[PDB]
Order: structure tokens, then C-alpha cells, then sequence
């Protein structure tokens, strides 16, 4: 009971499994919103394609709890929630779609157009997703340059690490009815390691 | 998030009485005691007045002792800095805190006000 | 084929499952990991770091160096205590920025003791004597030596030794704990008495200051992942 | 979370003689190792005594003003003998540091001392999309160092954005003038690599501020000097090019 | 039915993926495999075959023949190096467009170390001495005799062996090095001086070329399979 | 991938199977179960717990505690029963509203034995003695003292013995009865008569009561789990 001596501190574990480093991330956030669609007419904003560079610094939450620490391993598992809807008060019809996902490895060429030759790709991954179904699922291992992922660089060569680039189009064709979709990406990263932990960036980013 | 905000503030005259009251957001103002606190222009942190909503013992600074009344309502949540018979060294910007309670000390509270500048004002 | 049955969860996706899915580069040389010193196994770890506690957080003193700052000033002997501090973590301003409470914040319950230190930064030569205070969950703040003498207390004294740890225990009635503020569950106090008084020899500057440190021992554990950020 | 207490005068005067140097600590005994890590070589020339001796830093004035103060590693020791040449004719390095750092006062002053050891110390400029930003020059104030204030490094803030209370995760030690009068932090090689280059990239970084304000009775000294002796421990650097000589 | 669960992924199609298919033709009798002379088991190894490097890539002479004649012609003793090369891939126009480079294009590292050899094509009666030298990475252009000397360096002789082999060794900061331009991990130099200079007897042309190779070693290896392919 | 076949019954949701879905909480610690006394296994247990039947459910007795008084009064000896009772649970307003009829109206059928205990509630000094008397299932109600003393009976003695406990037997034609007002499967009669008379000394009140008790037996068993919850 009541005692203040100056032990170690008293007794020994009592169960902190949920608390553990795997645990503390074994959960997927949202990481950024892809925007296309299908468009009939010559839209070269929307254009098709959508790229967004791969990066966790763009939200918050799985953000804040990276930078507990400087340095991590992770093998980063994508999930891709692809949802669409027809823009037009219409009564138009659209058949069901297919999406061209593209995980593109870090240092490569990153497509401008969604014509170039930089979308076939004979060595990058793609993933050919068809609405209406189970979201699709990529598992990217540790692809660091380094030993070590690092949150925060000092010194001089943010670029940060580079996890690539994603790309997505809608893969069947010009149909008149417009239907724009989105893809929400998620990021899982299990087997994760972590070296040097600093205070938690209090403020805003 | 508690909130306290400084009301009753103002330029009165050597003698001049002026109240003092602070809205308690956050909390239930009984758990809390609630006091105040004076700095003089570029002095320091220094006590003048506070009591526990529960118990409403008094406890007042020794320089400021009789002039100041302080005074607590549980139902508006708001305490009552009767502030009477100034004096220009009470030329100091007041603050209030809720305490854990109870009494005048360096700090030893948590939530701080903006800050209301009083200055009392003499011929 | 081999007669399967779909049941029901089938095409949906749990944020929080675990399955094996295909490997987008096949035969990648993963880049061989060193030991790097510093590895962290469980956040329970980062929290049996002592951490300083920004004491005064006062109007002027909060968001400023001069939060760390408890100065014991030249006032006469009150009971009132020199600092008092409540032991309900996230229910409190003060516990809430320590590296224990950041990780409490990531909780929903906090099982185990905690350990305060308290070292003292004024002249060698000058020497003293103080009582720090521990009063357990429920009961009223100890406003007076007196009272405060009664419950789980520590003298520590200023001109022998520098720094007094004091383990709070596990006196809970629930055997896992809210971090927030509750009065089911509610902390206690933590509170410091002038014991004797502060002895300055010559014209050594009358008034020094004491840091405070804050951690959690191999008993301290956490449940039930939650989150709090904004945009 | 450096609560210890020695003794608090002085015992026993025992010098450290490595290679050229000289040090006579205060005692010897009261160390911090970094993590639990001692210096050790990658598992290349090892030179050893040659470049692993004692040099020591320019002293600087602590006052009643005093905000703080930080430097680089290896960045500051890039003016030392033969590491501040193996630094410039190798493309490689890797190195171990002794930062020993000493404060001497009397029984009648009184103030604390936080020597924070901050792995890979980027320093403030919240362009969280564009870091490093602040020129090469800037970022390396060599051997004189920066200093912290109330290229701009917030002392509450530790320099970076974080509450300096929360700088007690990096490994560190009080000097506390009623107690301790020495600081000795060993502080293993740590970086994303097994061995990088020296010139662009700063492994740690040794920041001093101050806890506890300076006072001293009456009329005395109206500042006390800080010293800093840092040394390379278990280096290796691969592979001399053209000596290309200055 | 067996109770299964559709989790995510199903129906999607990766590129990069390995599953077992029908087979479209049963039983089809697949024409057994000869011993054919020349079987490849990785790319590594046709980088291990030294290949030509085209060194004078000038105006007239590249897109030629030319391109891999380096002549020493009858000019002063100038410590301007006879050749200079870049040990920088992809990030200098000489090193790629050998079979060594080819390789490299497909990749997004390199490591490990590299050999060029020298060959002359003179006179068996002509003799002389040159200096062939390497400036690990970082280091700037040895442009004089005595700068160049000063770094690892083979001394060449013409008079007695044909053939110099110079295998550019492993200093490398990163454990795996930029194909692509990068100053963190820029390559460095390998020129040719005249030690001596050439000597011919009688009147036997004044004039003879060198032809220069390069290839990989045992400990070359690469990573990240990427293409660069247009139309 | 591996052959498979979708059988009828895929994306269909039975309410009642069993099935090992998704766990959205992965490594939540669970709060260990301590033994709190009371621990249940099956509800036919709490079916064995003697409860107190609401005998007389009369126009104003209904509703309040009096339906549980059962009140010997000062009236002839007439072989009219003091009170009677059917042995068919739901189909019967009296056997209902028991814990025992509780857990019957959650099935179709009940088998096994059920046990009857009267404590009388009259001064010690009070004495007498009744007949407590049992009629089978599909035979009629016995009316008179002679009727009832025929069939299985037990002579209850007021004057040594407070409570008296008969246990009803397994006397069915179906293996499982109707918990239903059904003649196929109907009860039988439980009643009591006056098999002396009530003998009380000096003044002491001339009328006291019954109490009446109802469980199951180590046999009893229940099936097809049915409901009848309203709004």
C-alpha cells in the first residue's frame, strides 16, 4: 500500500501487448485522395490521369505518430477504396469500370501524359482494378536507399526518402456520360523497426 | 477546454473601489478554489486574494489585507475580487487562476486568465 | 473445384485485419538492416524516462523556459504549500506535457506508479529542509504542514542531498484507471512544504530554483488505442 | 533522469593521457553512454591514436544573459590536426565521440547545466516541405559554434520546434553546480548508413542551455567559462585520394 | 460449403505477380532442351566481359569508328592528360555505351568494383612509359602529372607490356551508389599522362592509338529493376 | 489458384450459424474474469431454485402480495378442496408467473419431474392435519376428500412437521409434453383438503396462511428455443 521508499520502482511488467511498437501502427490511415474520371470531351485539367507523389507527409494522424522517433524499417502495405458516380444531372449510362493503379518505384520516370510510353512500363507494377468489387491490395517491402528510413534529415545533399509515385486512369475509354471517381489510398506498416526517439513536434505542421 | 475570463477591469481612482469576476468554463467550480494575482509594470508574479468554493475559507496577502474582498458564487461560477479602498501600488496588472485549491503561492494553479489591466489612477 | 461457400464479411475491408496479400516487386534486395543504437520495442519504454514538468505555467511563464522554473522565493513560513500538483494526467495542464502524458494521451486507461524527482539547483553552501507531500486519490489537498505531514510524506533535505525521488503507488479502486477527468477515478496531490526554512551563508543570492522530473515504472501499462489530431 | 550525486567537492584528480594530450578530470568515474553503445568499428584504415587523442574546443562565457549554446559533430572538429585532414581527404567516415565537457565554479555559485546530445539536430526553420534551407556556412559555425535565443534556434523550443522539456529523451547529464563539475557523454556513430561523408552530413549535435539561472554571491566572478573536449573514437576512412594537399 | 472469406484484393490483376494458371494445351509434347553453348544465368555476367569504351565521342569522330581510337600524337610535354574519364555511369557519355553501362541503364544502383584495361596498338619497336590514374570520388580532376601522381596510379610501360589492367576499387560512402547524376555520389576520374614520353626508332609513323575496356567484377551487383524504352 | 466452386448458399446470412469473422481490436488486453460467486452454466438450474406461486390470483388479490396468501379459514368441512391447481404450465394463469414457468415460456417442451412445497405460517402451538393430493394427467379434478385420498396423496401434519414436499412424477404419455393448452398432453390436478381439522389453543387468531413453493428436478429438460417479446 501507501509507500515511498526509492526502489526501482516496485513490482515487474503487468501486460502491455497493444501497446507495442507493431501494434502502435498495425493500423491504416487515410494518406491522400486521387481524383480522375472518365471524361467525353477534352477536359486537360482532369485530364485522366491523377499523380501524387507517395509520401505520409501530406495528413496528419499518420504523421504525427512517425515522428516519435528519427529513423524506421517498414514494409508499407496499400490498400486502394475506389468509389464512383456520374456528374451530370442525366440520366446517362456508363459500364462498369477499370482503373490502372501504378506503383512506381522510387527514381523512376514519372508520367506527364496518359499517352507516353512511361505507362506501359515494362518493369514497373500495375494494378488493373474493376469497380464494383473488393478494394485492391500491394505490398511494397522496405525499398530505402538507405538502412533506415529517416522522418527528419540533417545536413545537406525536403525530398525526405521518396516512396515513389502513384498513377491512375480510368482504362476504358471516352464514353459520353462523364463519371468521375475517387481513390483513397491507405498505408499499413507492418514488420515495422524504429532508432532514436526524439520530443513530439508540438505545434502545427 | 477552461476557460476564465477576466472581467471588471479598469482605470479608477486612490481609493476607488473596483470588482473583479471571472466566468469558469470547463469544469465544476467546487472541485476548484479560485484566486488572484498581481504584476506590477515589469515586476513580478505576486498574490493578493483567493478561497475554496467548497470550504470559502479566506486567505488574503498581508499588504493587501482588509481593502481587498474576495467571494465566491457556485451558481454562476464566477468569484468576486471586491477590489475597495486602491492604492497606487495596486497599479498592477491582475489575473486570476483556479487552484487545486487553496492559497496564495508563487504559482501553485493551472488555468490562467488573459490578463486585465487595472491602474489606479491619483491626482 | 473444391466446394467453398462465401459467408457474410466477404468483399469488405477492416482497416485493422492482417492478410497476406502479392508483393509488387518480386525478388527485391531489401537492404540489410544494422544495429543502430537505440532501438524501441513497446512505448512503455519512452515512458520510464524522466522527463522535466513544466510546474508554472503561469501567464506569463507558460510557453516560456521559466515553466521548468519552481523558484523558492524569501516569503514567510505559511503552510501553504510552495507548489501543489495534481495526479490526474490528462485531467491536469501540467502532467499533460511531460513525454508520460503523451503517451497517455494515446489511451484510454494508465495502470501502475509513477515517480517524481525533484532536484535542487541553488549554492552548494546553502542548505535546508523540505517535505514533500503525497496525499492518495479522493482525499482534500493537503493546504497546511500539518496536514500534509500526516499522509505519505518525504523530507527531503537540501544540504545533504540534491535530488528526492518519490514513488507515488498504486492505491486505485478500479484496476484500470481513467486519463481523463473523472471522480469515479481522480488522481491525488502532490504537494511541497517548507520543512524547516532556506539557509543562505554571506550574500549568496537568496533565490534558487528546483526542477522536476517525471516517469513510469516497469508496471506501468496502457489500453485501448484512440487518437487526437487536428487540422 | 540524471539523478545521481557523487560526492560534490573533489576526491581524486585523474588525468587522461591519449596519444599528444592531457586532460586531469575531476575524477573519472559518473558517465554516460549513449543508448548503452560503445564506439566500435564497422563490421578499412583504423589510424587510432593518430586521429583518437583529446582536442579540445574554443571556451565560451557563461553569463546571467547566456541563452545557450550549440555545435556540430564532426562539423567542429574540422580544424583538429590529423581529423580535421583525414575529414577533407577521405569521401568516407565514420566516427565515435568522448564530448567532455567541464565547468568549473565555486561553492558560491549556483546555476544548472543540460548537455543534450541531439542525433542528427536539424536547427529551426519550419519549412517542414523545405528543411535544411540555411546555407552550408551557417549550418557549420566550425570550432566557435552558435548560440540559442529567447539561422535561428528558440532555446524553449530546443532549436527545432518541441518543448525543451521534453529534450531529456536524448541522451544527456545536469551539470549542476552544487554537484557535478564534469559531463562525459560517449556518443556512438548514428546515422541512416554503416558510413557516409563527413563534409555534408552532421551525425550528432552537442547543445548546452542553461536550467537553472547564474548567480553568484555578492560581487565574484561576473561569468564562468565552459570548456568543451571532444575526441574520435574507433574511426576508419576509406580510401586517400590524391592526397590532394591544400 | 467449405466456409471462405473474399478479402481485399480478389479479382484485381498485378503485373509483377506468380500464379499458376491453366495450361491451354494438354499433354503437349514440349521439344526437349540441347546443350547450346553460351547459356546465361544473370545479367551481372555479360558485365563481366570487357567491352570497348568509346572514348573521343568529338564532333566528327563520334557515331564513327574513330570514336574508340584514343592517338597519341607528337605534342609537348603538357601535364594535360592524354584522357580523362568520369567514373560516373549513366552521368557521363563515355561509360555508357558500353555493354557494362547497358546493364546499368536497367537498374537504379550499382556496386562493387570495375577494371579498365588499356591495350596498345603501336610499333613492337616503339617503347615509352605513361601514367595511368585514378582520383577516388569527390576528389577534383587531377589535371597535371605531379596532381595525379599523387593518388593511386599504375605506371604503364609501353617498351615491355602490351596490356594495363587498373581495377578501380570500392570507396564508396553509400553501401549502393547513384546510376543517375548526384554530387552526394559522384563517381571521380581515371587519366593518362605521358611519364615519359614515346619513343620510335628509324622513321616508323610517329603516330599509334590505344584502345580502352571495361567490365564488372564478381562483387558487381545491381537493384531496383526499372526500363527507359520510347517509340 | 487453387480450383475452387461457389455452392448455393454463398453471400446468404444465416442468423444462427457460427462463423470466425474479422477481430476489429488486434492485441487488445482483455480485463481477466475473477470468480464472482454465482456463476450460471445452463438455465434449467435456475429452474431447480424453489419460488413462491401466486396462488390466490383473485379479483382483488391479483397484482398484490395477498395472491401469495393462501388462508385457512373458519369454514364447514366441506370436501370442497382449499385450493386446487393444474400441473399445465402456460396453460394455466397460476404455474405461469413462476421462475420455473419463466423458463418455460422460452420452449415448446418441458419433460422430468417438478416438486410442490407448502410452509404453513401458524402458531406453534396450532395443530391439524391436511391432505395434500395429487391426480394424474387427462383424469378428472378431485372434488371430494374420498376422491382425492384415492389417488397419490401425502397426509401432511400441521402440528409436527412445517413443511411438507411432494414431488410430482414423470406420469406422460409423450416423451416431451405440450408447454400449450393442448388435451393430448394435459396436466392434471394438485390440490389440498382437510383431512382433520385446525386445532388452535386459547385465543390465538383463527386464521393464518400457506405459502406455496414450485422447481424442477435433476431431469427436467427443455427444447426448441422459441420467444414472445412485445413493444
Amino acid at each position: 500500500p501507501s509507500d515511498t521508499v526509492q526502489t526501482r520502482h516496485v513490482v515487474q511488467h503487468r501486460s502491455r501487448s497493444e501497446s507495442s511498437i507493431e501494434s502502435f501502427f498495425a493500423r491504416g490511415a487515410c494518406v491522400t485522395i486521387m481524383t480522375v474520371d472518365n471524361p467525353a470531351s477534352t477536359t486537360n485539367k482532369d485530364k485522366l490521369f491523377a499523380v501524387w507523389k507517395i509520401t505520409y507527409k501530406d495528413t496528419v494522424q499518420l504523421r504525427r505518430k512517425l515522428e516519435f522517433f528519427t529513423y524506421s524499417r517498414f514494409d508499407m502495405e496499400l490498400t486502394f477504396v475506389v468509389t464512383a458516380n456520374f456528374t451530370e444531372t442525366n440520366n446517362g449510362h456508363a459500364l462498369n469500370q477499370v482503373y490502372q493503379i501504378m506503383y512506381v518505384p522510387p527514381g523512376a520516370p514519372v508520367p506527364e501524359k496518359w499517352d507516353d510510353y512511361t505507362w506501359q512500363t515494362s518493369s514497373n507494377p500495375s494494378i488493373f482494378y474493376t469497380y464494383g468489387t473488393a478494394p485492391a491490395r500491394i505490398s511494397v517491402p522496405y525499398v530505402g536507399i538507405s538502412n533506415a528510413y529517416s522522418h527528419f534529415y540533417d545536413g545537406f545533399s525536403a525530398s525526405l526518402n521518396d516512396f515513389g509515385i502513384l498513377a491512375v486512369r480510368v482504362v476504358n475509354d471516352h464514353n459520353p456520360t462523364k463519371v468521375t471517381s475517387k481513390i483513397r489510398v491507405y498505408l499499413k506498416p507492418k514488420h515495422i523497426r524504429v532508432w532514436c526517439p526524439r520530443p513530439p513536434r508540438a505545434v502545427a505542421y | 477546454q477552461v476557460q476564465l475570463q477576466e472581467s471588471g477591469g479598469g482605470s479608477v481612482q486612490a481609493g476607488g473601489s473596483l470588482t473583479l469576476s471571472c466566468a469558469a468554463s470547463g469544469y465544476a467550480v467546487s472541485r476548484y478554489s479560485m484566486g488572484w494575482f498581481r504584476q506590477a509594470p515589469g515586476k513580478e508574479n505576486e498574490g493578493v486574494a483567493a478561497i475554496d468554493s467548497s470550504g470559502v475559507g479566506t486567505t488574503y496577502a498581508d499588504s493587501v489585507k482588509g481593502r481587498f474582498t474576495i467571494s465566491r458564487d457556485n451558481a454562476k461560477d464566477t468569484v468576486y475580487l471586491r477590489m475597495n479602498s486602491l492604492k497606487p501600488e495596486d497599479t498592477a496588472i491582475y489575473y486570476c487562476a483556479s487552484g487545486f485549491g487553496l492559497s496564495l503561492s508563487r504559482y501553485t494553479y493551472a488555468y490562467w486568465g488573459q490578463g486585465t489591466q487595472v491602474t489606479v489612477s491619483s491626482h | 473445384g473444391l466446394p467453398v461457400m462465401n459467408t457474410p464479411g466477404s468483399n469488405q475491408y477492416l482497416t485493422a485485419d492482417n492478410f497476406q496479400s502479392p508483393c509488387a516487386l518480386p525478388e527485391f534486395d531489401v537492404t540489410p538492416p544494422i544495429d543502430i543504437p537505440g532501438e524501441v520495442k513497446n512505448m512503455m519504454e519512452l515512458a520510464e524516462i524522466d522527463t522535466m514538468i513544466p510546474f508554472d505555467l503561469s501567464a506569463t511563464k507558460k510557453n516560456t523556459m521559466e515553466m521548468y522554473r519552481v523558484r523558492l522565493s524569501d516569503k514567510p513560513h505559511t503552510d501553504d504549500p510552495i507548489l501543489c500538483l495534481s495526479l490526474s494526467p490528462a485531467s491536469d495542464p501540467r502532467l499533460s506535457h511531460t513525454m508520460l502524458g503523451e503517451i497517455l494521451n494515446y489511451y484510454t486507461h494508465w495502470a501502475g506508479s509513477l515517480k517524481f524527482t525533484f532536484l535542487f539547483c541553488g549554492s552548494m553552501m546553502a542548505t535546508g529542509k523540505l517535505l514533500v507531500s503525497y496525499a492518495p486519490p479522493g482525499a482534500d489537498p493537503p493546504k497546511k504542514r500539518k496536514e500534509a505531514m500526516l499522509g505519505t510524506h518525504v523530507i527531503w533535505d537540501i544540504g545533504l542531498q540534491s535530488s528526492c525521488t518519490m514513488v507515488v503507488p498504486w492505491i486505485s479502486n478500479t484496476t484500470y484507471r481513467q486519463t481523463i477527468d473523472d471522480s469515479f477515478t481522480e488522481g491525488g496531490y502532490i504537494s511541497v512544504f517548507y520543512q524547516t526554512r532556506i539557509v543562505v551563508p554571506l550574500s549568496t543570492p537568496r533565490e534558487m530554483d528546483i526542477l522536476g522530473f517525471v516517469s513510469a515504472c516497469n508496471d506501468f501499462s496502457v489500453r485501448l488505442l484512440r487518437d487526437t489530431t487536428h487540422i | 533522469s540524471p539523478n545521481i550525486e557523487a560526492c560534490g567537492y573533489s576526491d581524486r584528480v585523474l588525468q587522461l593521457t591519449l596519444g599528444n594530450s592531457t586532460i586531469t578530470t575531476q575524477e573519472a568515474a559518473n558517465s554516460v553512454v549513449a543508448y548503452g553503445r560503445w564506439p566500435e568499428y564497422l563490421r578499412p584504415t583504423e589510424p587510432d591514436v593518430a586521429a583518437c587523442r583529446f582536442y579540445t574546443l574554443d571556451t565560451v562565457s557563461w553569463t546571467k544573459e547566456s541563452r545557450g549554446w550549440w555545435w556540430k559533430l564532426p562539423d567542429a572538429l574540422r580544424d583538429m590536426g590529423l581529423f580535421g585532414q583525414n575529414m577533407y581527404y577521405h569521401y568516407l567516415g565514420r566516427s565515435g565521440y568522448t564530448v567532455h565537457v567541464q565547468c568549473n565554479a565555486s561553492k558560491f555559485h549556483q546555476g544548472a547545466l543540460g548537455v543534450f546530445a541531439v542525433p542528427e539536430m536539424c536547427l529551426a526553420g519550419d519549412s517542414n516541405t523545405t528543411t535544411m534551407h540555411t546555407s552550408y556556412q551557417n549550418a557549420n559555425p566550425g570550432e566557435k559554434g552558435g548560440t540559442f535565443t529567447g539561422f535561428c534556434p528558440v532555446d524553449y523550443l530546443l532549436g527545432n520546434g518541441t518543448l525543451l522539456g521534453n529534450a531529456f529523451v536524448f541522451p544527456h547529464q545536469i551539470i549542476n553546480l552544487r554537484t557535478n563539475n564534469c559531463a562525459t557523454l560517449v556518443l556512438p556513430y548514428v546515422n541512416s548508413l554503416s558510413i557516409d561523408s563527413m563534409v555534408k552530413h552532421n551525425n550528432w549535435g552537442i547543445a548546452i542551455l542553461p536550467l537553472a539561472p547564474l548567480n553568484f554571491a555578492s560581487e565574484s566572478s561576473p561569468e564562468i567559462p565552459i570548456t568543451l573536449t571532444i575526441a574520435p573514437m574507433c574511426c576508419e576512412f576509406n580510401g586517400l585520394r590524391n592526397i590532394t594537399l591544400p
